[PDB]
């Protein structure tokens, strides 16, 4: 009678957080939280670690308004989980060539425009290293970032996980 | 590199195969291992779909990390350029019956094996990639060849998808018939004048959405040794993997539960529910098995860092990853 | 005996069911259980496919004797008049976890809801009786019945097929195919002058040959308690089944392993395998689970004397049948 | 590329006993034996008990010319499990009424002949309550009788089973 597929995405409207069940141990050694919860209660590009792994991270932001220009020396990635988010890129005359981590680019980055690209929910692109990028959102989203552990990344682990 | 097998038998029409001790044969409903502990020979019997999906990934991981169980009895263990193929040496009860038995083999001689015993059990009517519904039967006398399913080729991918020297997209795969409703538009992507093709992105969604394969991590990005290998998972895990390092999930559609149970004897720790959006730690020191109703959107997170098996050694790093 | 249901799912179409505090439900590929235990709900999922031809037999067989499990975690033992339903009672590590739990229930209750249960989830497509290369596929959304399957009838044997007031012959029964091969000739029945009628014979390979069902003990001779209850195995036992008395078994054609155990501790007790003609005893303390490749022919037979489960149980009376 | 159904059943001069491989216990609480085995090894019609619950039995009989004259207060079957076998019904005018297990009705029972009848290979008849029957086989072949214990059943599970 029901033939309708259904995929089931969440967003910041409207999530459902997991469960989990213990049986013997204990809930706070699985880190277990939502990245929609985490968005839900932060501030506008507040990258919090939601994974950390040998200092990689996976960052969650909430996407709302306009960005600080971002730099690294290595690549990173962004999913967007849920909103629309337009990405602005600008390739460094000078770009950091050492370290680790997604930096503050400056207020005024030097280097040459890049273009752009208009990211919907469920598209990743690219942050090249050495380019400053920059995130703008019309209507509140969920960004996730995957890089290393560095200045602009919040712990806040007490906070988003069950205990 | 060599395979002992045997010819083709006169009713059955599979063969069946030798690797050290262990005996390998299969008829119309089971595969069945032979191997020897106190001077007879033991036996087991796993119905042919079970145990070739589980070979299946087996095969396409390269043996992953820690522990595979096809099922309580027979599992492999990774020692990188050696691998153990076990029975009943993790199952509690047949340990202390002193009736299990393990041996290491070199990697490329176990491979070999193993995919000359899928080329051979894996009928033209069966995809072992694949969930049930999407597939015929695994049942039955030997019926043709499946080469395309179990053998495919496959792009490393060495930064992202999509980009000119690395792994193609999937715009020429169909969308899969559980995935019919993920919008199937691309990020727009403006580049500037003097960049064209400096810049990149495309969907992951419907890129999951026109996965072939089922519980099979695929690398979409490359952060150093920061890997993300997001999969699209149906059904059941086809083996329960006992942990040797932190692993971390990250739900991104539906929902899949996980069993959890300590590495050994299978003492439940926890039963976890991952709904849109979640993010979860699974332990090095725990076991897991995935059940998914409807195909799912699972992203799993890998560190390729190479020392970290020292580290969980050492007591560098906890079984779990945070402390709060 | 009014059962608990519900509305039909509005996606899956299959209704779920309360009976006492379990709660049972389906999806398209899973059925699950839930209870409590430990001051929290618990799970577990069963394959659709696995839980249904265990059901059937449960059903059928007036939930038969002592304890039948569906899978490791689930089942139910029979009190005769009383049942009970499990949840990990009898799986040792899952009691020694404390997350188990048994509610008692009146057999019409339980029976009708198995009923219930059957009948809604055994989709037109699905025969639960039926070895798996015989049948369809349990998974999918709510796809019609299948009550020419769920709903067979069988006239008790009072003494012996073929006679008058008891149960039919098979005539009217296609051969089935695995066994195409076998003698269709009955006896020669020369029924001396005046004595027409009077002498009863028939061919017991026929009408085993003639089996639609897989699995099912049905009787074929009488004697006061001694009851012959032989039955066509194919593929694997639905059931593991936990013995409250002596079981005893004859291997009429082809073969059988047999999963012997611990009936607690999985105990590999033993593997036992029977070729034809061999006989041999199920000892009341271990249960059992049986692996036919081949469709073939068994001889159960039964003691049906009202006391004997209080004999074993007092310890009046050894597990194992004979001392020798 | 085969279709070969072929329903394996086993014979007095070709059977092949199974395994009982014990992992923790005894083989001998299985009592398991074969009766092809059993047949090989026994007299023609001796009653060998290759089953025993409380007293109600199976028995294996070879099958090897004419049987004495068994009779019973209850009912008893017989299943033949290899050749034919020739049985020979009277309806005892004076048959007993109490006692169990089969017994010998003697080299002349009274009684009025019930005709016979003539089973082959997995054919299966009814020795009914107060009459005496008789087996006559051309070739060697086996029976098996469902019944209770009486003073013709012979135990030797010692020779018969594994250990
Ligand atoms: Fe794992």
């Amino acid at each position: 009678s029901n033939v309708a597929v259904n995929t089931v995405f969440a967003s910041l409207d409207n999530f459902r957080k997991g469960t989990v069940e213990i049986i013997s141990g204990e809930a706070r050694h699985y880190a277990f939280s939502n990245i929609f919860e985490v968005a839900q209660n932060s501030k506008p590009y507040e990258k919090v670690v939601v994974g950390l792994n040998l200092g990689y991270v996976v960052e969650t932001l909430r996407a709302e308004g306009q960005s600080p220009w971002f730099t690294a020396a290595h690549d990173e990635f962004a999913i967007v989980m849920d909103g629309e988010v337009r990405v602005e890129f600008l390739k460094l005359d000078a770009p950091s060539k050492h370290g680790e981590g997604t930096h503050l680019a400056g207020e005024l980055p030097v280097g040459k425009p890049m273009g752009y690209v208009l990211l919907k929910r469920g598209h990743q692109c690219l942050l090249p290293a050495g380019s400053a990028y920059r995130f703008e959102a019309s209507r509140p989203g969920v960004i996730l970032q995957q890089t290393i552990k560095g200045p602009l990344s919040v712990e806040k682990w007490a906070e988003i996980c069950l205990k | 590199d060599d395979v002992q097998a045997s010819p083709p038998h006169a009713v059955t029409g599979y063969r069946s195969f030798q690797l050290g001790a262990f005996e390998l044969s299969r008829d119309e409903y089971f595969a069945r291992i032979t191997w020897p502990a106190k001077g007879e020979t033991r036996s087991h019997l796993i119905p042919a779909d079970i145990f070739l999906r589980a070979m299946m990934r087996d095969v396409a991981w390269g043996f992953f990390y820690g522990w595979v169980n096809f099922d309580h009895v027979i599992g492999t263990r990774n020692y990188y350029g050696k691998v153990d193929l076990y029975a009943g040496t993790f199952n509690g009860t047949l340990k202390a019956a002193g009736v299990n038995y393990t041996e290491n083999f070199e990697t490329p001689l176990i491979m070999a094996t193993f995919k000359a015993i899928l080329r051979d059990w894996t009928n033209a009517t069966f995809d072992p990639f694949a969930a049930p519904e999407e597939t015929g039967s695994a049942f039955g006398r030997k019926n043709g060849e499946n080469l395309e399913c179990i053998e495919r080729f496959r792009i490393a991918t060495k930064r992202m998808p999509g980009l000119q020297d690395d792994s193609p997209l999937r715009n020429d795969l169909p969308v899969n018939r559980q995935f019919a409703d993920v919008s199937q538009d691309e990020p727009e992507v403006h580049a500037a004048e003097g960049f064209e093709g400096e810049l990149h992105a495309f969907s992951l969604f419907k890129y999951l959405s026109r996965s072939d394969v089922t519980w099979n991590p695929s690398v979409t990005s490359v952060c150093k040794a920061s890997l993300f290998c997001p999969t699209t998972e149906e059904f059941i895990l086809p083996v329960f993997h006992g942990n040797d390092r932190v692993e971390w999930f990250i739900q991104m559609s539906d929902e899949i539960v996980w069993d959890v149970g300590d590495k050994d004897d299978g003492n439940p720790r926890a039963r976890i529910t991952m709904r849109a959006g979640d993010v979860c730690a699974m332990p090095a020191d725990i076991r897991h098995q995935g059940y998914s109703t409807k195909r799912s959107m699972l992203m799993v997170w890998e560190n390729a860092t190479p020392n970290l098996p020292h580290l969980y050694e050492s007591g560098e790093l906890k079984p779990y990853p945070i402390e709060f």
